[PDB]
């Protein structure tokens, strides 16, 4: 169906690629490490239960209110 | 016959009591729901949902 050349990517002679880059001394940093620097949210989960329960009360007593 | 005028007087006692102090006490609960039904802020179970019903 197709040729080698376009399977083993090279038509003669295969070329060398350049190696990735490390950057030693510190964590790699692409598309897929960046949960090394965030992670789910965990710091204000209480507080998001506490103002869920307000902004609910409070938009359902304002809204009631204009309705009135 | 006095014995007959102290049933009598009595019995409209505890028929009076009991209508009117539920009478009273329903009310003043309806009125309450109207203060909280027209302020959702305080539509909420703000004593307790054992506290009030306890006392
Ligand atoms: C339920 C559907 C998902 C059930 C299972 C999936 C799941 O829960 O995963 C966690 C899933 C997401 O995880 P999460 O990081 O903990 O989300 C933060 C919570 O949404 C942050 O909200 P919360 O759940 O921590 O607390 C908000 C609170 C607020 O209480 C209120 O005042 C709302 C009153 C409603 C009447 O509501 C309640 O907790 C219970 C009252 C009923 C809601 O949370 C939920 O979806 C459950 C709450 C969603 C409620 C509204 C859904 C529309
Ligand atoms: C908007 C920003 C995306 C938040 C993704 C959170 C994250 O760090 O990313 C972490 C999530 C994966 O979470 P998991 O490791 O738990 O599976 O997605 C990724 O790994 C890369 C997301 C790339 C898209 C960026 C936009
Ligand atoms: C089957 C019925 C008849 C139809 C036959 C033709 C079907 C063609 C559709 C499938 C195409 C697949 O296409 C595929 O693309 C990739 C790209 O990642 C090529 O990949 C090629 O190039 C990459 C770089 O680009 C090289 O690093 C790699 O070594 C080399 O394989 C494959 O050689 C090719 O096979
Ligand atoms: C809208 O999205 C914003 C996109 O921009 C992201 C901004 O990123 C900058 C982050 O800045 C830093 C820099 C260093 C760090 C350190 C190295 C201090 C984090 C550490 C110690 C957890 C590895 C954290 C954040």
């Amino acid at each position: 169906p197709l040729p080698n050349a376009v399977v083993q990517g090279y038509t003669s002679v295969r070329g060398p690629k350049r190696p990735l880059d490390h950057f030693y001394g510190r964590t790699p940093l692409n598309i897929d490490t960046l949960w090394h620097w965030v992670k789910f949210p965990h710091r204000y989960d209480n507080l998001r239960f506490a103002v869920c329960f307000w902004a609910f009360l409070v938009s359902a007593h304002f809204a009631n209110k204009k309705q009135r | 016959m006095n014995w007959l005028y102290q049933m009598i007087y009595y019995g409209v006692r505890m028929w009076l009591v009991f209508v009117l102090h539920s009478f009273s006490l329903g009310s003043f609960g309806e009125l309450i729901t109207v203060i909280t039904d027209n302020n959702l802020i305080f539509n909420v179970f703000y004593i307790g949902l054992l506290g009030l019903g306890f006392i």
